DNA sequence: CCACCACGCGGGCGGTAGCGTGCTTTTTTCGATCTTCC
DNA sequence: GGAAGATCGAAAAAAGCACGCTACCGCCCGCGTGGTGG
RNA sequence: UGGCGGUAGCGU
């Protein structure tokens, strides 16, 4: 099995699974917690963010390998997105603050 | 309520058995001269006015166009409550 | 963008600033046309269009109609996307509960509101009336009254007092309260009262107010009144393809609030009976509950196939949750999976890739060289040329994956090493071809395995997997130091078949010119590779300076090491090859080629040996055979000797000679001892049983039988194995653990009966079982060592800590389980190394102790080093590089920026699966020769002049000539010695002794012994004895003693020719032994005796994985040893009726502690003696927590790191004890304050330690007297919950009440960390993020 | 090609900032058109960077010596331009 | 005039009752002594 | 000598029970009520 | 081409 892009989750906005969908592998909590052990920075990242959840990080990434650019926008997962709506809609307020 | 079953006392029976009253009913409520929403046919997501039952399949209000409200009588099922 | 994350509980009227809209009704969405209605859960108007830039009327469908909305139906033409931000809110009828606050242990809304949780739960679903206004009748605030009680306050008092129902009464109450003056009140009663638990009561309840208090919300907030509504794409409607569609149960669940919530409006505005009401309201309560959190109380909703419905809070926690599923892990593109198989022309940084899978992999980088080199115009020209697969396509791949490094990965990732970066090469198949060495890195087996690979796809990712996730760095195992790239089954094979000597071989005897000449030989069949020959070679030395100096000169050798010797680097002399080259042989070779050579031959050396093993394996053709294990011929004679032995034991136990017990076990003693002489018999016929005919005549030399040569090199099987394989298999265990009494006598080369087999099965199914149980209790632990130590990074150089760890070998016993040089290797010193009798500066104060100062320091014969530990570094917040030591990794200092917390925890919880979870003296013996010193120890001359020690606490250490401590034994107290200290003595001497099964009573005077203070039948019984008849006393416990003698506590009293009581010399009062319960006591009254002589006689699994869990979980050994909290005497106070009561009276200070001790507890302390702090009082294990608070840090963290070594020890896994001072020192990291002092914190506030240790200091710097803080040790799952950033707290388990502590006490996160940084998904503060991290740092430093 | 980067590693004596001067280098190649002063073997721009760093050519302090230099250039030629 | 294609309000399901039922560890509460005094 | 703090064991409630992957099955509100076609 | 619940299997 294997897949560069494809169908994306309608709910978490993130790749599908297994064979039959045409999925991507599962980067479970071990794989994160090796990269981390490694000192794995800017691999994890991109592994976390630009790969999976980040649609405009996803679209940049695709645009700039077409154009031969290798570069990262690291944007805003959109789990986290979903996360703090659930939380909201729990009566529990939880946002960023900026400053 | 709690473990045992509820006990209602005898005088909301009493105050009960003499209960007539008289009320709106608040779904059911397409009155003559009643703001009521059309949401299908040619008049879909209009507010217009219930001014009498005409019949009993196709009720009767004032469709409101662009320039004024007109007598028309629809199907019951065509509008909804505002 | 941001820098903290705030939470809190939502405001109704922020909430309604929230919602773009009200929902009013239940339907969702039309079946006849796939719209929304108007006011329902998915309505256009208050959510947002369901197609991008298109107006639900469809009056305006274009771009150029954004930012307007319609007329016709009143939804606004914006981007599809909106409906996943915008929210709802619903408009309750009545206020209700929030479940959260309200049934999470403990009760926020009951501990704010000083009520038993019962009492709330009552009058929130409408049972008893609570009062609000209590007025001027006996009715006080708050008070809980039935509804007879109700209508009897209404009938005595009319209006005075106010009472009512449901959660609208609990929000009246929260709203009529000032946190002012509660708050002061309750300071004021905590510093009046004095009751532990009362205070310990109110200093919580102070605390919840005053962050009440700081923060901007308000009690009155906790009950709602607006319900929020998801966004409808977070639930949404997925189409069934059949007409219908699959509700989610959110929308269930959403569907009956608003039905039940139109149906209270609609019966309370037709003016309903209060019965109604009520029932309607606690109908609406149990909704919103429900949906909030499903089975919280009561019965829990269920489905349409009969299952509990999801809730909102079901997929934030658990392992399906969304921390746990979509957060910290999450499914990527660029990536892909298939089975792994051997390359065995690979090298050590390649791996071998299928074509079709790395075009699938790397489309976009294609499809960019493509459009740049012209072939194709458009992504569309493109992907077909790409699907057309063209010659071009496969150029283009080519060209992509020239330099491009790919990670491998394993799904059990234990380790770091589970995840690999290699090169890819392409190659015609459907496996992916996987270096063989790296295998025992992966830990595994071409079996079925399956592999997955991911594609770095930008400039630092790749740069940063080439540079450090590559298979070439990773040489050395970070748990140990240990290399891990070493010839595993087929290199050790072939290398110990190469490496070879015979005796009478072809080509023996003759003379080499070289290497070349040997190979040329060997390939030519002129000379059998086992000849031994003598070869003129030349081998370079690495010199001082730093130089290479040739030496040549003839060795007598072998073909196969002379052909062996052309892979090996110039620097390697050539000791290391002339041997048989076992695999340690190997191993050992690998190590000294990558500590002299270096790190660039050692993988090409490697990579040589690799190839050079293969070859020589497949041209040795290693066979096994069914004649290849032999029966010994004296196997036979031995069984029928062993069951003539076993047939007259039991025809002996027949006459009733011996019990069963005792037949039992010399006939289990009698097949143990057969079955090791079979054995040893087995394996003298195999070793050297090879007779070869040398010229002249035969000779005996090593067998190159196939089982012995394979299991001997050490590529497969061990000494077990083989003496199962040709020896009998020997006893074997039932289920409960006991062994049988018949063995299984047959070997696996014979058949073996149905008997046989259905014994030996019991054995195997165990041992699958604990395996298949045993997985998850590992990862289980290893899940909470990696969150414990998760935000455990360096980032300092040095602290200038002067303080360290005083470590020393580990002496167990007879034998020395590991020595000072492991222990102390790759790290820093703490303090100057003084050589011992001459003061004289060994080694510096902040040197790192690498081999050459291991080396100068055990010349010395030095066993004493403090070392700066990761526990006693000073740096809060991470630790610094001086602190911890050595890389460990890495032949360097470790670098600033590492994670060694996840280093730490992956290390110690690899092993999980080499454990196990299956549960099932009288003298002191001397083995070396060596002088003997004794330590804790107070002795005094017996009648015939030996030593009997007075100490409880006494050890013995047995010390050679070289002033090394050799070996140390703990003697119990009372034991008389047959040698004094400081005399030399050889091996298998006894110098102690003493009785286990009762101890005497040891006197330390002389003089006559008197039955005084004791009477016959109230305190003591004159009893006879059972075979002799004298009249021995008995002392009576407390509960069988009489009233009037309860005072008359017995003491025997050693007097002189006078008669009175003899002063103990050099103290004041006399000697008054005490005599404890079931005493007995030989003598007579006026018995003379002398010093050391015997008074009175008194009377007297948990390893493996278990274990682990316990030692680091912090649990109570549910039998804890009594420690002396002071140094002083110990004295006894009154029985009271179950636990005795004993009281410290320390000399000089006062005695304030008095302790309650079970009465069936032993007690090793008399009334007269003299205890100092941290000394055991009763047998049985040393609870973790009196250890840190007696004996300090430095002890409870030196007993935890010996108790884990041991236990792998004894499974024979080693690893560093870095790791565990780490999860140590993260276990302590709370603090207790004692005196307040200047600092604003209270008495019994429990806080950080780095927090308390910065106030400290402040107020230092500043003049004003500090804190006094004790450090707490919270268990790991404790130490985890209980953390200043709540975003790990909530994502690693119980969820519900961290988020509602975070809510109510209105917590800033600040991200500092490693996990809430992956969450959010943002750059690590580990490694080389840290760097650009630190940055930022600098610019909020302006 | 490089299969090791031991003796960068040591040269950077660090391993991590060594990591971000090299993605800083194969940046500054890939899309700023620069031209490496270490000759070329059909190789990638990534290990063209570590082959660069390998003799010393290319480090933080220099690097950023260069980047400050060629502003200067790059400020003087449009000031004199404007003007 | 009888089978079968929507349908739109409730909620444990079904029944003139009862159904459940082979884990361990941690935290909270509670009756019962107790015990200790003011 | 009765009331409040101690405590103490005994009982009750809550949370967790490894990772990846593959294949199949079943379902995606049920039910009293209603209108319409064979 | 979306989810679950059950079952079975693979690698540990
Ligand atoms: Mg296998
Ligand atoms: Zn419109
Ligand atoms: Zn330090």
């Amino acid at each position: 099995h294997a897949r560069s892009t494809g169908s994306y989750s309608l709910v978490t906005q993130q790749p599908l699974g297994g064979k039959a969908q045409f999925g991507g592998q599962r980067f479970g909590e071990m794989e994160v917690w090796a990269l981390e052990a490694y000192g794995a920075a800017y691999t994890l990242q991109e592994m976390l963010t630009v790969k999976s959840d980040d649609v405009n990080g996803r679209t940049k990434m695709y645009k700039n390998i077409v154009d031969g650019n290798h570069q990262m926008e690291p944007g805003m997962p959109e789990s986290f997105n979903v996360l703090l709506k659930e939380i909201r809609s729990l009566g529990i307020n939880i946002e960023l603050e900026d400053e | 309520f709690g473990a045992s079953p509820a006990i209602v006392p005898s005088a909301v029976i009493h105050q009960l058995s003499v209960y007539k009253p008289k009320d709106i009913v608040d779904p059911a409520t397409p009155y003559p001269g009643d703001k009521v929403i059309i949401t299908e046919g040619a008049f879909e997501g209009f507010q217009a006015i219930f001014t009498e039952p005409d019949g009993e399949a196709r009720s009767m209000l004032l469709l409101n166009l662009i320039n004024k409200e007109i007598k028309h009588s629809v199907k019951n099922t065509e509008f909804r409550k505002l | 963008e941001f820098d903290a994350i705030k939470i809190a509980l939502a405001s109704p009227d922020m909430i309604r600033s929230w919602s773009f809209g009200e929902v009013k009704k239940p339907e969702t969405i039309n079946y006849r046309t796939f719209k929304p209605e108007r006011d329902g859960l998915f309505c256009a108007r208050i959510f947002g269009p369901v197609k991008d830039y298109e107006c639900l009327c469809g009056k305006y469908k274009r771009l150029k109609h954004r930012g307007v909305i319609c007329e016709k139906c009143g939804v606004e033409v914006t981007q599809t996307k909106v409906r996943r931000e915008r929210m709802g809110h619903i408009e309750l009828a009545s206020p209700t509960a929030h479940i959260w606050f309200l049934k999470s242990l403990p009760s926020r809304i009951g501990l704010l509101l000083d009520m038993p949780l019962r009492d709330i739960e009552r009058v929130l679903y409408f049972e008893s009336y609570v009062v609000i206004e209590g007025g001027m009748t006996n009715l006080e605030r708050q008070q809980i009254l039935t509804e007879e009680q109700y209508l009897d306050a209404l009938e005595e008092f009319g209006d005075e007092f106010d009472a009512k129902m449901g959660a609208e009464a609990i929000q009246a109450l929260l709203k009529s309260m000032d946190l002012e003056q509660e708050c002061e009140q309750l300071r004021e009663e905590l510093n009046e009262t004095n009751s532990e638990t009362k205070r310990k009561k109110l200093t919580k309840r102070i605390k919840l107010l005053e962050a009440f208090v700081q923060s901007g919300n308000k009690p009155e907030w906790m009950i709602l009144t607006v319900l929020p509504v998801l966004p409808p794409d977070l639930r949404p409607l997925v189409p069934l393809d059949g007409g219908r569609f699959a509700t989610s149960d959110l929308n269930d669940l959403y569907r009956r609030v608003i039905n039940r919530n139109n149906r209270l409006k609609r019966l309370l505005d037709l003016a309903a009976p209060d019965i109604i009401v009520r029932n309607e309201k606690r109908m609406l309560q149990e909704a919103v509950d429900a949906l909030l959190d499903n089975g919280r109380r009561g019965r829990a909703i269920t489905g349409s196939n009969k299952r509990p419905l999801k809730s909102l809070a079901d997929m934030i926690k658990g392992k399906q949750g969304r921390f746990r599923q979509n957060l910290l892990g999450k499914r990527v593109d660029y990536s892909g999976r298939s089975v792994i198989t051997v390359g065995p022309y690979l090298r050590l940084h390649q791996c071998g890739l299928p074509k079709k899978m790395a075009l699938e992999l790397f489309k976009p980088f294609i499809y960019g060289k493509l459009e740049l080199r012209g072939l194709a115009t458009t992504i569309k020209a493109a992907k077909k040329m790409v699907e057309r697969e063209e010659a071009v396509v496969w150029d283009i791949l080519d060209e992509v994956i020239r330099e491009h490094p790919v990670l491998l990965n394993r799904a059990p990732t234990l380790h770091r090493l589970g995840i690999q970066a290699f090169e890819p090469v392409l190659i015609e198949g459907k496996a992916i071809q996987l270096h063989p060495l790296v295998c025992a890195a992966y830990n595994a087996d071409f079996d079925g395995d399956q592999m997955a690979v991911h594609v770095p796809l930008t400039l630092e990712a790749q740069l940063e997997a080439r540079a450090l996730m590559m298979s070439t760095n990773n040489i050395l195992s970070p748990a140990n130091g240990e290399p891990i790239i070493v010839p595993s089954q087929d290199v050790v094979l072939g290398l110990y078949y190469m490496t070879r000597d015979c005796v009478n071989a072809k080509g023996e005897g003759m003379v080499l010119t070289g290497p070349k000449e040997a190979e040329r030989l060997y390939r030519s069949g002129l000379a059998s590779l086992h000849a031994r020959v003598k070869v003129r070679i030349t081998e370079y030395e690495k010199d001082a300076n730093g130089e290479l100096v040739a030496k040549t000169s003839l060795k007598d050798t072998t073909v196969g090491r002379a052909i062996l010797w052309m892979i090996v680097p110039k620097g390697l002399p050539y000791s290391i090859v002339n041997q048989a080259l076992g695999k340690k042989a190997i191993s050992k070779m690998l190590n000294t080629c990558y500590r002299i050579l270096g790190l660039k031959p050692t993988v090409i050396f490697a990579d040589q040996i690799m190839y050079t093993g293969f070859a020589y394996a497949a041209r040795s053709g290693a066979s096994v055979g069914i004649d290849d294990m032999v029966i010994p011929e004296k196997k036979h004679e031995i069984i029928s000797e062993a069951e003539a032995e076993v047939a007259e034991i039991q025809e002996q136990f027949q006459s009733g000679l011996v019990t069963a017990g005792e037949r039992y076990n010399k006939v289990i003693d009698i097949w143990a001892a057969a079955n090791d002489r079979v054995s040893k018999a087995m394996m003298d016929n195999l070793q050297t049983e090879t007779v070869i005919n040398r010229d002249g005549q035969e000779e005996k030399q090593v067998s190159f039988n196939s089982i012995y040569m394979m299991a001997d090199s050490g590529a497969r099987g061990s000494a077990a194995q083989i003496r199962q394989l040709a020896g009998m298999r020997g006893l074997m265990a039932k289920p409960d653990g006991s062994i049988i009494e018949t063995p299984i006598t047959a070997n696996f080369r014979e058949g073996l009966n149905v008997l046989q087999y259905f014994i030996s099965t019991h054995g195997a199914r165990k041992g699958l079982a604990d395996t298949a149980l045993k997985t998850a209790n590992s990862g289980y632990l290893t899940r909470r060592l990696v969150d414990v130590a998760q935000d455990l990074v360096v980032t300092e150089d040095d602290c200038g800590t002067h303080e360290g760890i005083m470590m020393t070998p580990v002496i167990e016993g007879g034998d020395v389980k590991e020595p000072l040089r492991d222990r102390v290797l790759g790290r820093v010193t703490a303090e100057d190394v003084l050589k011992p009798g001459t003061a004289d500066i060994l080694v510096p104060r902040n040197t790192l102790l690498h081999e050459q100062w291991c080396d100068l320091l055990e010349e010395n014969s030095v066993d004493a080093v403090k070392v700066r530990s990761v526990v006693s570094c000073d740096t809060d917040f991470g630790v610094c590089a001086h602190c911890y030591g050595r890389d460990l990794a890495r032949g360097h200092i470790i670098n600033k920026g590492e994670a060694i917390g996840v280093i730490a925890a992956q290390s110690i919880g690899e092993p999980g699966t080499q454990l196990t979870m299956r549960t099932f003296e009288s003298s002191i013996q001397v083995k070396n020769k060596g002088s003997i010193k004794l330590s804790n120890v107070k002795s005094v001359v017996n009648s015939s002049g030996k030593l009997v020690i007075t100490s409880r606490n006494t050890e013995l250490k047995l010390i050679d000539e070289f002033g090394r401590t050799k070996e140390s034994y703990k003697v119990p107290y009372g034991a008389v010695l047959a040698k004094g200290d400081g005399e030399q003595v050889a091996g298998g001497e006894t110098v102690a002794n003493w009785d286990p099964h009762t101890m005497p009573v040891i006197t330390e005077v002389s003089g006559f012994v008197r039955f005084t203070d004791m009477i016959d039948g109230q305190t003591i019984t004159r009893q006879t004895d059972e075979l002799t008849g004298l009249s021995s006393l008995v002392v009576l416990d407390s509960a069988e003693r009489t009233a009037g003698g309860k005072d008359l506590r017995p003491a025997l009293k050693i007097v002189d020719a006078q008669g009175n009581d003899v002063l103990i010399p050099g103290t004041d009062m006399p000697a008054q032994y005490f005599l404890p319960g079931k005493a007995i006591v030989q003598l007579e009254d006026g018995v003379q005796i002398s010093s050391g002589d015997t008074l009175a006689r008194i009377p007297q699994i948990t390893g493996g994985l278990p274990r682990v869990a316990d030692l680091f979980e912090a649990r109570r050994p549910k039998e804890p040893a009594i420690l002396a909290e002071i140094s002083g005497i110990v004295s006894f106070g009154k029985e009271t009726k179950g636990k005795r009561r004993l009281v410290i009276t320390p000399v000089d200070g006062s005695d304030p502690y008095e302790e309650m001790i079970p009465k069936w507890r032993q007690l090793n302390v008399f009334e007269g003696e003299r205890v100092e702090r941290g000394d055991v009082i009763s047998d049985g294990p040393e609870a973790p927590h009196d250890i840190l608070r007696l004996r300090g840090v430095h002890a409870v963290t030196r007993y935890i790191v010996n108790e884990v070594q041991d236990v792998y020890r004894l499974q024979g896994v080693k690893i560093n004890d870095k790791h565990i001072e780490v999860i140590v020192r993260q276990m302590l990291r709370k603090a207790t304050i004692v005196n307040a002092g200047s600092s604003d914190f209270l008495e019994g506030e429990q806080v950080e330690y780095s927090r308390v240790k910065i106030a400290n200091r402040e107020l230092e710097a500043n003049g004003k007297v500090g804190a006094t803080y004790s450090r707490d040790l919270l268990g790991i799952t404790k130490a985890s919950l209980a953390t200043e950033s709540f975003i790990s707290a909530a994502s690693f388990q119980e969820t519900t009440r961290v988020l509602t502590e975070a809510a109510v006490a209105g917590k800033r996160d600040e991200l500092r960390g490693l996990k809430e940084n992956v969450i959010v998904g943002r750059l690590i503060p580990a490694g080389t993020g840290y760097a650009y991290h630190q940055d930022r740092m600098r610019r909020r430093a302006a | 090609a490089r299969v090791t980067v031991q003796d960068a590693v040591e040269k950077i004596g660090n391993r991590f900032d060594l990591v971000l001067v090299a993605a800083r280098r194969a940046r500054q190649m890939q899309v700023g058109g620069k031209d490496p002063l270490v000759p070329e073997e059909n190789d990638k721009t990534t290990v063209i960077a570590l082959r660069e760093i390998e003799e010393g050519l290319i480090n933080n302090q220099i690097l950023d010596v260069r980047e400050r230099q060629e502003q200067q250039e790059q400020e003087a030629a449009e000031l004199q331009a404007v003007t």
